[PDB]
């Protein structure tokens, strides 16, 4: 309810250290994306380091 | 309390009983409870009111 | 349902805050002050002397 009425849409400024470490997070989801990609195919190689 | 300041000596204590003492033992409580009521009505209305 | 009644009556659900945050407020002034919940036992001590 506190959103709907103070979020505002247009922000064209996120700063210099802001933005580059958003881009940033943004290499880690792809390479966790690609990381379970990687462990959901070796299956039981993955089973015995738990 | 003011008097016997000032008319005893260096050994008598202005000792306190009865009502008068009940009265003497502290102070500020009569205020912050009606505050507080206050702002509960004013929200309770408001929350009403929208 | 549940959070859409929040969300069109913004005022309401801000009170609900203030409310849990001062009932609670007046909570944390009349409470304890230790530094550990009881956790030392209590003693009886019984004297006698010949």
């Amino acid at each position: 309810s506190l959103c709907a009425l103070f979020l505002r849409r247009n922000e064209g400024e996120p700063f210099k250290f802001v933005k580059k470490f958003n881009d940033f997070f943004d290499w880690s989801t792809s390479v966790f994306s690609a990381g379970v990609a990687y462990i959901l195919k070796r299956t039981i190689r993955f089973v015995l380091i738990f | 309390a003011q008097v016997a300041k000032e008319t005893l000596g260096d050994d008598y204590s202005i000792a306190w009983s009865g009502s008068a003492y009940q009265e003497v033992s502290s102070k500020g409580t009569a205020s912050y409870a009606f505050a507080l009521g206050m702002i509960f009505v004013f929200l309770i209305l408001a929350a009403q009111y929208e | 349902m549940f959070s859409k009644f929040f969300i069109e009556r913004p005022v309401f659900a801000s009170v609900v805050a203030i409310i849990i945050s001062l009932a609670g407020a007046i909570g944390l002034t009349n409470l304890p002050i230790e530094q550990y919940p009881s956790l030392t036992p209590p003693t009886v001590k019984v004297s006698a002397t010949y």
